RNA sequence: GGAUGCGCCUUGAAAAGCCUGCGAAACACGCAGCUGGUGAAUGACAGCUAUGGCGCAUCC
């Protein structure tokens, strides 16, 4: 069997004016008889659609925003659709969808299928890795709330997960936040019952990938 | 360009409402509509196509209608984790668009929220800077006042809040709020507190430590 | 997994154009026949044959 799959890449941080391409690697069915449409997402706002491409025809659209500087293209031997862009500007900064205008019959002109999107930050600025501090349980309803925080990186994405995800039940991760310093910073944080502090470990998994940073910082409580 | 218009731009339901949400298309379109949902940072999902037909695997609480060039999402009673923005879209002419999202936020009960309190790590401190932090921990609604002291003088400029997205099962918030302060300030005084004030509390609650 | 049976889809409309069903199908490409109905410019079709699919039920 191969399940239906869209698999994004390409996404990261790019100085402005240039070009970067973005792949959506499909599984499942056959890319040059189906419909693919990418759909921008610019953060805190709506969805925006950006371009297609047509089964059979290979008949290319473009939003007017978009058009002449982005290119939408498809690669039957490698089942891929990809979205060039190029003079690439601060308002193309987005999470980028592909999707698949899914089966006529089935749903219409609907998108039946996405893929997970990746973002694409387009800036001047470099790329630094976070730092991952300890938020250590105090000593003092019922619980206990513990975490790490997550300081100073760029551009966004970071990921964070606890026991190398055996522990979600509890958990905050929180929207990153940008600094003064034109660095972002977030925290994640879970509850646990107070009687395991000193019994269960608490690990806090911290990905950056625009900088390979994977950090994995236990949390135990002070001294004092 | 054919413009999608949804109403209201925003709205809070309590579970089982009845919660309707409109789309209206600049130009005809002929029923080539369809009703997306989308969770926070998640890729949206189909909900609706063809204008009225309900996709499969989708709860049949929600259904879509027309009405000339109005189109209508309706939920027919809600759930708490039906929380999400809802997006209409048309294909019938390229370029396609979508409208501008309705967000859909669970109205519940007064939930009070725990505050927790977090001391800077020795380990930052090496850096010359400390952040404090502050947990407002499964509260509703999400209003919230977070106000710092340091040696009992009120802080401002100095703090940054963020807020989680709508529990899917309880439909609560937390809230995060960092105090940056340089090292030096931070090893010149002792007390560090928090003051929440929220509909929840009967009078505002303070968690503080005592550096070192 | 094997048998059988039921249902459904496999367009409609014609000079042009427009609209519409199906074919993985918004553009481009492709879609056989019968009886009745409709059209003096109107999608308006009903029941089927053939060819390709799809779902449900029974039975071993
Ligand atoms: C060509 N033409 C046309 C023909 C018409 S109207 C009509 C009405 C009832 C019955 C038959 C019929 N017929 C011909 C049938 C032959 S066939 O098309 O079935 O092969 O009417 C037109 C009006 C405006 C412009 C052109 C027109």
């Amino acid at each position: 069997i191969s399940e239906v799959q869209l698999v994004e890449s390409g996404g990261g941080l790019v100085q402005p004016g240039g070009s970067l391409r973005l792949s959506c690697a499909a599984s499942g069915f056959y890319i040059s008889y189906s419909s693919i449409h990418w759909v921008r997402q610019a953060p805190g706002k709506g969805l925006e659609w950006v371009a297609s491409i047509s089964p059979y025809s290979g008949s290319t659209y473009y939003a007017d925003s978009v058009k002449g500087r982005f290119t939408i293209s498809a690669d039957t031997s490698k089942n891929t659709a990809y979205l060039q862009m190029n003079s690439l500007r601060a308002e193309d900064t987005a999470v980028y969808y592909c999707a698949r205008q899914g089966y006529r019959r089935r749903s219409g002109r609907g998108f039946d299928y996405w893929g997970q999107g990746t973002l694409v930050t387009v800036s001047s600025a470099s790329t630094k890795g976070p730092s991952v501090f300890p938020l250590a349980p105090s000593s003092k309803g019922g619980t206990a709330a513990l975490g790490c925080l997550v300081k100073d990186y760029f551009p966004e994405p970071v990921t964070v997960s606890w026991n190398s995800g055996a522990l979600t039940s509890g958990v905050h991760t929180f929207p990153a936040v940008l600094q003064s310093s034109g660095l972002y910073s977030l925290s994640s944080v879970v509850t646990v019952p107070s009687s395991s502090l000193g019994t269960q470990t608490y690990i806090c998994n911290v990905n950056h990938k625009p900088s390979n940073t994977k950090v994995d910082k236990k949390v135990e409580p002070k001294s004092c | 360009d054919i413009q999608m218009t949804q109403s209201p731009s925003s709205l809070s339901a309590s579970v089982g409402d009845r919660v309707t949400i409109t789309c209206r298309a600049s130009q005809s379109v002929s029923s080539a509509v369809a009703w997306y949902q989308q969770k926070p940072g998640k890729a949206p999902k189909l909900l609706i196509y063809s204008a009225s037909s309900l996709y499969s695997g989708v709860p049949s609480r929600f259904s879509g209608s027309r009405s000339g060039t109005d189109f209508t999402l309706t939920i027919s009673s809600l759930q708490p984790e039906d929380f999400a923005t809802y997006y209409c879209q048309q294909s019938y002419s390229f370029p396609s668009t979508f409208g501008q999202g309705t967000k859909v936020e669970i109205k519940r009960t007064v939930a009070a929220p725990s505050v927790f309190i977090f001391p800077p790590s020795d380990e930052q401190l090496k850096s010359g800077t400390a952040s404090v932090v502050c947990l407002l921990n499964n509260f509703y609604p999400r209003e919230a006042k977070v106000q710092w002291k340091v040696d009992n003088a009120l802080q401002s400029g100095n703090s940054q809040e963020s807020v989680t997205e709508q529990d899917s099962k309880d439909s609560t918030y937390s809230l995060s709020s960092t105090l940056t302060l340089s090292k030096a300030d931070y090893e010149k005084h002792k007390v560090y507190a928090c003051e929440v004030t929220h509909q929840g509390l009967s009078s505002p609650v303070t968690k503080s430590f005592n550096r070192g």
